[PDB]
């Protein structure tokens, strides 16, 4: 040998000590209490509770507004004879083009 | 007892109090951008008679 | 409101109502396959209310319930498209998984994962639902992948078997080649008409291209198993008898089929690409049947016919026949599931023994199978007035009267009479002669289970041609005038095929010997195919990986241009650099020289 | 975002301040609470961003890899308490701080309104995990990984650096808001050539590009499980939102430039596929197959299409999540057997079946499976990379099909098969395993049912 | 029905022929049509009816949000922010409708398509030459702006379209 160093300690088991382990602690009050509150916490909590605050989020991205609009101006558009598509984004008139 | 209690868990409000430090922060900083409140010329409108400012 | 939606959508949520329950005290009991069963029939029936509604007034309908998402000017939402072709398989499917479902009730007791087997099973009934009804390129890629994945979780039932694992897993390499053909026509469908649905799809495609339709063709035989691409099926024979008598030969090698028909105006528009599906199709039935008449495991035998029919199939939708191709989708699930279920049960009486040459006296040992099986080996040939022949003898005529390529009629005739031949040498080598197996005797067929699911799909292999036929409308335009030798082709090659097969099989009772033919080495070992394609690819690909892109480029020479290149020069400029003697006259005169060079050199 | 900001530099003295066993309760719960303050982002608006304040805005781009940070900051807590049962108190502390320290420099990267600010905290980020994987990584390659991954980073980002200073020097500012309204096109000249590719160098490094991946591999696997979570899940994405940041100016050199980026993206992914299918080690598989799909999203930028944002954005999620079960399965497996070689360890459905349909399902969103975002994602890029060019759909092809097949690869040969005869130690799983596995897969599953989540700011 | 406007979403009048039975035979789908109405029909009705009564003591409404007009990004000086921003806004607006009308006219092709059935090519011709000029304009208007797409962008090519028409104009006269 070179050096005055440990055996490499053997592996420990949580089983062994309690047969009922959840992983989490060697205490198994503390590993009891932390399986506890993550599972409540994030499968209740954040899982349930984000998911359907989300599927509930306000229409912010306007998408039922654009649609209603969308109605509107065909509705107007068809009854009056004019294209359902404008030609030109902007105004030629307003646009100078140079000579 | 209690105050070994309390002892241990006055660490469980941090977090919560630096949440509402926060939104207060976020108050504080939305109040000095108020320079065009009321100006814009998409959401200009008059005001109602009980109120002073369009938004917070 | 209209019924007809109401009644399609409860059939498939009623099929995917057990999968809900797989987490509950009834799936941790023993009455789960019993319950999921029970829940086939209801669907069943709850099914063939819709198909009456259709045949009396041709009604068809879609339905777009929920909106998915809206990619900006493509809106894609859960459409189930119910036609003529979702409202006749709906039926016909539910019927053959609940036949397979009692055959695996009777056949898989001793398995410990029973109730895993029925989930599994009901899982790629639900996928396959979704493919036939999809409305929608998205929807029916969905339903597509998902029985993919289902014959990769069913294949390899016994997960210990390293032949089951292969087999899983190159079905997995061919369903994703057929992918890649079915994401081509994807792309090119959305990129050039804006839309993922088959209404769009159809009015603006007037005139389909080659790009798209051989995208499609691509897909349709990666899922088929079509030439090229066909060795996946046989080898799917490693999973339980009912995973290749409902899975593989039934409902899901005909999703190809189904592919190429719910494209048939574009399939029309075009030529080319219904010239190359004839020519596939051809080359698939003949060599899957050359193969077929020499095989020795029965389930071999079944599962080269199942690719011969499914290559027919193609042959019809090459000469631009899509519906006759749908009434023998139809015509096959019955008659191939029956025999399938038939050779399991010879299977399992005579002690999990799979070979025809151990198989002997069966005619009089197994009564009922016997029957069974004559029965569907009559459909399947053909048989002038049976389910079979409502379907095959259409499509016979008209591949014959028809402008069609010479070698592809020829090679359809030729698979005709290879399909009887094979149809004998299971008969012959299976229940005539004298017993082959071991001397202990425990063949029994006696359980209702067993009976009563193949009486139930033997009703069908005798009268469902006649009514379904006769319940359609007519969409094609009948081949009434034709001469008589062209009218009697088929049977004629039927029963050449009877005669040549039956008299090469009673010289094997002759006390001669004779080594084997090249011809027959050639036919036996499935045309060298599986060798060659299977040890050079693989091994070409998987040495370029380790030997190319792993060590000569990762570990070698991307290693040696960027940080081991820069490292060595920084660490020689370094030693350069620190390798001092410390001496002040060394570095005085260095100073010297530095002054002069910057006194002359910086003006 | 200072309600998001203040929360964490609060989880920094909670941590230090709480009892020697509570450390790993008081952080997971309420790392988990500060994810559920942080799921109000989502709500973004169609027009524009969501200007906070002159400091931190929030786009549709930035709100989801927000939300994947805090959520995956928990799970790597979970992971840690699995590995570090005997570490000192202290040094326990020390490991959760620098994972917070980590999520806060994460939270402001991508929380930043200017490139130069933006610049700053991303490269802060790599002190934290450099010390991570240099000092709890197990084997004696932990110290070059780091190297690898220290010099290659910063070799990249030094131009970029150089590059941003100069462009305020020559615009005014750095905001992004600004330099999108004040856009001008990019003149086909050396100096823009060079600036080009200074910026978009830094962030290819970043992504990585094939040819500049070695250090992925290196750290990836020498890592401990949390760092080997962050690196793949978020650490990759800032390559990849730097891109999708920066290339409003880089037009219309962006069109000439790519070619070359686009033939390494292409080629290399099928490279790392093919690699893929001949790995003696686990995490090197996963690492490697981290590299194709951020190839892939590299392709989609490069490219540079609606579609193909959408799809990045969309991938980017997908592959983070993934990749980050990954680890983690390949992280038991090993603290089973204290080895990574694949082949080792054999038959695990049959001694572990939980363990098996969670391998199972992580295998399938490996691989493009429908409906899952994963595949929402991949297709979208090979869409728009169909209409670019029309092979480019081969070489797609080709990478799927070798996609399914290492996975499947993968999963049939550490689970199927039957067991080796002298490992007797493979206890049953952990109800902690488990549920990290359950936490991995839900929300993948959740987000296939609301798909505009994470499109991105063109959906 | 009223929930949507049917000058929007047109709709055919709906002919169905009168049922004209040869034989003495019973009809099962007739028979099972009673059935369905009796068992489910009566039921769900009742359902809706006890739903829409506890909906209508709680009557509330909401409201259509409206924008005004704003300057554009012609009328936008060069590098006026607040401006520019005004006009950045009001274009993507513009954006997001004329994209829900491109929905609404692809909406109209699919649904006439079905229902035509098999005399879809000759029955569908008015709806297929409102789409592919809608397609056209709109593919003009918003065609290869990029991911990084802009009101000055596609002012730009306005611009590049405008000068192309003159020099056409101009050639076809000389
Ligand atoms: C590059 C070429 C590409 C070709 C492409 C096109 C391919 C076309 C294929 C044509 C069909 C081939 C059939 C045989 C293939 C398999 C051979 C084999 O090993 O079988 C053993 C196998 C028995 O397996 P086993 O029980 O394990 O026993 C092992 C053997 O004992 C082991 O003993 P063995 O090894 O001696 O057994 C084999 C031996 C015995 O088998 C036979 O004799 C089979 C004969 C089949 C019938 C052929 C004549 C048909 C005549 C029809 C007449 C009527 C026409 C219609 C018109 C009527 C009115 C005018 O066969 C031969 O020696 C050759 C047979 C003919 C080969 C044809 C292909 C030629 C390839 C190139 C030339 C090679 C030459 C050298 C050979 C190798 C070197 C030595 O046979 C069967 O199970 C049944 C055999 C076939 C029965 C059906 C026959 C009828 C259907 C096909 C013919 C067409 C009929 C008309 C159709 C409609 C037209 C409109
Ligand atoms: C060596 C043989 C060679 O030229 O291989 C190029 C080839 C690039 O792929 P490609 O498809 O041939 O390029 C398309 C055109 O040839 C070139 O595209 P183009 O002609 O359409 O114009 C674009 C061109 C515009 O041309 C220039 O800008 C040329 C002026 C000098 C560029 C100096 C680049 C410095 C920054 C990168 C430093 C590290 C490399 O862009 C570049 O040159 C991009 C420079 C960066 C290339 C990739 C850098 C990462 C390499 C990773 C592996 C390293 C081992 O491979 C490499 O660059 C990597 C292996 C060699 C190192
Ligand atoms: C969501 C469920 C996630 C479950 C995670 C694992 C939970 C667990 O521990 O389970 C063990 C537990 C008890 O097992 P055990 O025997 O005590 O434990 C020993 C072994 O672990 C027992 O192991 P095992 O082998 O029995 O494991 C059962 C199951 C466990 O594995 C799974 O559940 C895998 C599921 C994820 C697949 C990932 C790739 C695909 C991504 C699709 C994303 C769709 C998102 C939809 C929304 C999801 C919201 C959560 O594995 C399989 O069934 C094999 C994989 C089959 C995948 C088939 C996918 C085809 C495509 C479906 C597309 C559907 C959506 C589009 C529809 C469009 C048209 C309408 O089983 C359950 O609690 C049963 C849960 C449900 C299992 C079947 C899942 C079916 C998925 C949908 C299929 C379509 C029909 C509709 C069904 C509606 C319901
Ligand atoms: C046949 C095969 C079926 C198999 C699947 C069956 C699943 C059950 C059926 C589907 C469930 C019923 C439909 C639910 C659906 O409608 O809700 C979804 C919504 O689901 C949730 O939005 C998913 C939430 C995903 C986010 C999870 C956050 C939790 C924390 C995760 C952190 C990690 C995230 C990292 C990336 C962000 C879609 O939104 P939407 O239909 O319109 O909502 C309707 C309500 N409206 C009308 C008012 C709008
Ligand atoms: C689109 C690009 C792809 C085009 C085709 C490229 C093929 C690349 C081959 C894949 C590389 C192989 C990597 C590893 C694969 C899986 C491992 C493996 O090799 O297992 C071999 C496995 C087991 O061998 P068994 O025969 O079952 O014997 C079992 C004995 N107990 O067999 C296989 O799966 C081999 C599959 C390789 C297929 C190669 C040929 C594929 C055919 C492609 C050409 C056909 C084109 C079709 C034209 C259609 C016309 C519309
Ligand atoms: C469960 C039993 C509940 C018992 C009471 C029954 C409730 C009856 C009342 C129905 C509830 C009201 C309702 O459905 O509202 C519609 C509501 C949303 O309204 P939308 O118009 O779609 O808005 C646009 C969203 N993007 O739809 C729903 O939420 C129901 C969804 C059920 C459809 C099937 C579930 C989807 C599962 C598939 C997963 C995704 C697959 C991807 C599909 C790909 C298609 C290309
Ligand atoms: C004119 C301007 C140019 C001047 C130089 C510009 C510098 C450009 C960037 C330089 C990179 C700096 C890192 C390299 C420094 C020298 C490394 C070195 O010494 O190599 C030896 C070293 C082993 O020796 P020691 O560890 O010191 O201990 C020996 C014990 N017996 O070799 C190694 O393996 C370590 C290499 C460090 C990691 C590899 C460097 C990372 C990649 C560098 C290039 C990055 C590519 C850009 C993307
Ligand atoms: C050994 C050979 C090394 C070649 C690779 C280059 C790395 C060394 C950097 C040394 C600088 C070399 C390029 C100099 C470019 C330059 O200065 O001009 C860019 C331009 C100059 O314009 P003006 O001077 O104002 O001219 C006005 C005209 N009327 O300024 C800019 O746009 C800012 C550009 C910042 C410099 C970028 C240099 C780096 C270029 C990319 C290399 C980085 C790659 C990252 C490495 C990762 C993989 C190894
Ligand atoms: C090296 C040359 C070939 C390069 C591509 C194939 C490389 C091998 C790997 C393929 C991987 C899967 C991708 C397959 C793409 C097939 C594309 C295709 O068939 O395109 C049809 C092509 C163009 O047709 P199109 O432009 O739409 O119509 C106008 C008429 N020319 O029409 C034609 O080209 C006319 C000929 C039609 C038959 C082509 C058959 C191709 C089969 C490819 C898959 C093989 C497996």
């Amino acid at each position: 040998i070179r050096l005055q160093e440990d055996p490499d300690p053997e592996d420990e088991n949580l089983y062994e000590k309690n047969p009922d382990s959840h992983g989490y602690d060697k205490d198994p009050i503390v590993d009891l209490w932390n399986m506890r509150v993550v599972f409540f916490f994030g499968f209740s909590i954040v899982l349930v509770l984000g998911s359907t605050f989300v599927a509930y989020l306000p229409d912010y991205r306007m998408q039922e507004w654009a649609r209603r609009e969308a109605e509107r101006l065909v509705k107007y558009r068809e009854a009056n004879g004019l294209p359902l598509m404008e030609s030109n984004c902007f105004d030629p008139n307003k646009i100078q083009l140079p000579e | 007892n209690v105050l070994q209690i309390v002892r241990d868990h006055w660490v469980h409000i941090l977090v919560p109090v630096g949440f509402v430090f926060g939104c207060y922060l976020d108050r504080r900083s939305d109040e000095k951008l108020t320079a065009f409140r009321n100006k814009s010329l998409l959401f200009k409108r008059e005001l109602r008679p009980n109120e002073e400012v369009t938004w917070k | 409101m209209n019924p007809f939606a109401s009644l399609t959508l409860t059939t498939l949520t009623i099929l995917t109502i057990p999968i809900m329950m797989s987490n509950s005290n009834i799936y941790k009991t023993n009455l789960y396959p019993n319950y999921v069963k029970t829940t086939v029939s209801y669907a069943f029936t709850l099914s063939l209310v819709p198909l009456l509604m259709f045949m009396h007034t041709g009604q068809e309908m879609i339905i777009s319930n929920w909106h998915w998402m809206t990619l900006q000017t493509v809106e894609l939402s859960l459409s189930f498209k119910m036609d003529y072709f979702s409202v006749m398989f709906i039926p016909v499917a539910l019927f053959v998984t609940w036949s397979i479902m009692e055959f695996s009730m009777w056949y898989m007791h001793s398995d410990p994962f029973i109730n895993r087997f029925f989930k599994y099973l009901l899982l790629f009934l639900i996928t396959m639902m979704i493919l036939v009804t999809a409305n929608n390129l998205f929807q029916l890629f969905i339903g597509w992948e998902g029985v993919g994945i289902m014959s990769f979780l069913l294949i390899g039932w016994w997960h210990g078997r390293t032949d089951a694992n292969t087999a899983a897993l190159q079905a997995i390499l061919y369903n994703r080649i057929g992918d890649i053909g079915f994401v081509l026509s994807m792309a090119w469908f959305l990129t050039h008409s804006n839309a993922w649905d088959l209404q769009q799809i159809f009015m603006l495609n007037n005139e389909c291209p080659n790009m798209p339709l051989i995208g499609l063709l691509l897909a349709a035989a990666g899922k088929s198993a079509q030439f090229g691409l066909h060795p996946w099926l046989p080898s799917a024979m490693e999973g339980p008898t009912p995973v290749s008598a409902l899975l593989h030969s039934s409902t899901m090698v005909v999703a190809g089929v189904f592919l190429l028909i719910r494209f048939y105006p574009l399939m029309e528009t075009n030529k080319l690409v219904q010239t190359m599906t004839l020519c596939l199709g051809a080359i698939t039935t003949l060599f899957t049947a050359l193969c077929a008449i020499t095989q020795n495991d029965i389930k071999k035998i079944v599962a080269f016919s199942t690719s011969s029919q499914l290559g027919l199939m193609m042959v019809t939708i090459g000469i631009n026949q899509p519906h006759l191709a749908f009434l023998h989708i139809c015509m096959h699930a019955f008659f191939k599931a029956m025999l399938f279920m038939c050779s399991g049960s010879i299977i399992h009486s005579l002690n999990d023994e799979q070979d025809i040459r151990k198989m002997g006296g069966l005619y009089k040992a197994m009564p009922f199978t016997t029957t069974a099986l004559i029965i569907g080996s009559l459909a399947l040939t053909g048989m002038p007035y049976l389910t079979g022949f409502y379907s095959k003898d259409l499509i016979i005529e008209a591949v014959n009267m028809s402008y069609t390529n010479a070698w592809a009629l020829l090679m359809t005739l030729i698979a005709t009479s290879l399909t009887a031949a094979y149809s004998t040498r299971i008969i012959f080598f299976a229940f005539l002669g004298k017993p082959r197996f071991p001397p202990l005797v425990l063949i029994n067929e006696n359980n209702p289970l067993l009976i009563n699911s193949i009486k139930r799909l033997l009703i069908g292999s005798i009268f469902a041609g006649f009514i379904i036929s006769n319940n359609i409308p007519p969409m094609t335009v009948p081949n009434t005038t034709m001469p008589l030798y062209m009218k009697m082709t088929a049977l004629i090659v039927t029963i050449m095929g009877f005669m040549l097969a039956l008299e090469l099989n009673n010289t094997t009772y002759y006390l001669k010997f004779k080594y084997p033919s090249q011809t027959y080495k050639f036919s036996n070992m499935l045309g060298y195919y599986p060798s060659i394609m299977h040890r050079l690819p693989t091994y070409h690909n998987l040495s370029m990986s380790q030997k190319s892109a792993s060590s000569l480029l990762d570990l070698i020479w991307l290693e040696t241009i960027l940080p081991k290149t820069t490292s060595f020069i920084q660490m020689k400029m370094s030693i350069m650099v620190s390798n001092q003697k410390g001496l002040i006259k060394l570095y005085f005169l260095s100073f010297l020289i530095t002054i002069m060079i910057s006194m002359t050199l910086f003006n | 975002m200072l309600k998001i900001i203040i929360p964490t530099t609060m989880l920094l003295p909670m941590t230090w301040m709480s009892k020697h066993n509570m450390i790993w309760i008081n952080a997971t719960v309420h790392s988990l609470l500060i994810s559920l303050i942080s799921l109000s982002l989502l709500n973004q608006l169609g027009e524009n961003s969501l200007n906070f304040s002159l400091t931190f805005f929030s786009d549709s781009l930035s709100a989801p890899l927000l939300v994947l940070t805090t959520w995956l900051l928990p799970l790597m807590l979970m992971a840690s308490q699995s590995h570090l049962s005997k570490e000192t108190t202290t040094r326990k502390k020390l490991y959760i701080t620098m994972l917070i320290l980590l999520q806060l420099f994460l939270i402001m990267t991508f929380t930043a309104t200017e490139l130069i600010l933006f610049y700053i905290l991303f490269e802060a980020t790599l002190v934290p995990t450099l010390i991570i994987i240099t000092r709890w990584g197990n084997q004696t390659e932990r110290l070059n990984a780091g190297l690898y991954f220290l010099f290659y980073t910063l070799a990249g980002s030094l131009p970029l650096l150089v590059a941003l200073v100069y462009i305020q020097n020559t615009t005014g500012s750095l905001n992004f808001l600004i330099i999108h309204y004040w856009s001008h096109p990019l003149s086909n000249s050396w100096s823009n050539i060079f600036m080009w590719l200074a910026c978009i160098m830094a962030f290819m490094v970043k992504m990585p590009l094939y040819g500049l991946h070695l250090w992925l591999p290196k750290a990836h696997v020498e890592a401990p499980i949390a760092g080997s979570m962050v690196l793949a899940a978020v650490l990759l994405k800032l390559g990849g939102y730097g891109m999708m940041r920066i290339t409003t100016i880089l037009n219309p050199l962006t069109n000439y430039m790519a070619y070359p980026f686009l033939m390494l993206s292409m080629w290399g992914m099928i490279m790392t596929s093919s690699i893929c299918l001949r790995q003696t080690d686990l995490k090197s598989l996963i690492a490697y197959s981290s590299v194709s799909h951020m190839a892939l999203v590299i392709v989609a930028i490069m490219i540079q299409t609606p579609w193909s944002f959408m799809g990045a954005t969309a991938l980017m999620i997908a592959h983070g999540l993934t990749s980050s079960m990954l680890f983690c399965l390949a992280n038991t497996n090993y603290e089973r057997v204290h080895s990574r070689t694949m082949i080792l360890a054999r038959g695990l459905q049959t001694l572990l079946p939980l363990m098996a349909t969670w391998w199972l399902v992580a295998s399938l969103t490996n691989l493009a499976l429908p409906p899952s975002i994963n595949l929402i994602g991949e297709l979208f890029i090979i869409t728009a990379s169909f209409s670019w060019s029309n092979i480019t759909i081969i070489l797609m092809g080709m990478n799927m099909m070798i996609t399914a097949l290492y996975s499947l690869y993968m999963l049939i040969t550490t689970q199927r098969g039957k067991y080796t005869h002298h490992i007797n130690n493979i206890k049953p799983s952990f109800t902690r395993e488990n549920a990290l596995m359950a936490l991995h897969i839900l929300p993948l599953l959740l987000l296939t049912l609301n798909p505009k989540m994470i499109l991105g700011p063109l959906y | 029905p009223d929930s949507w406007d049917k000058d929007v979403y047109p709709e055919p009048p709906r002919r169905t022929p009168a049922p004209a039975p040869q034989t003495s035979l019973p009809n099962p789908v007739t028979y099972l049509t009673k059935i369905f109405d009796l068992l489910v029909d009566r039921p769900v009705t009742l359902a809706r009816e006890f739903i829409e009564q506890q909906h209508a003591k709680n009557r509330y409404y909401y409201y259509h949000r409206e924008f005004r007009r704003v300057p554009d990004i012609t009328e936008c000086e060069e590098k006026d922010i607040l401006c520019m921003f005004e006009a950045e806004m009001q274009w993507r607006r513009d954006y997001k409708v004329d994209q829900e009308i491109v929905n609404i006219i692809q909406e109209r092709l699919k649904a006439c398509q079905q229902r035509e059935g098999e005399s879809y090519r000759q029955n569908c011709a008015k709806e297929l030459e409102q789409f592919t000029q809608v397609s056209k304009a709109f593919q003009d208007r918003y065609s290869d702006l990029g991911a990084h797409y802009s009101a000055r962008k596609c002012l730009a090519k306005q611009k590049q379209r405008m000068l192309a028409e003159r020099k056409a104009a101009k050639e076809a006269a000389a």
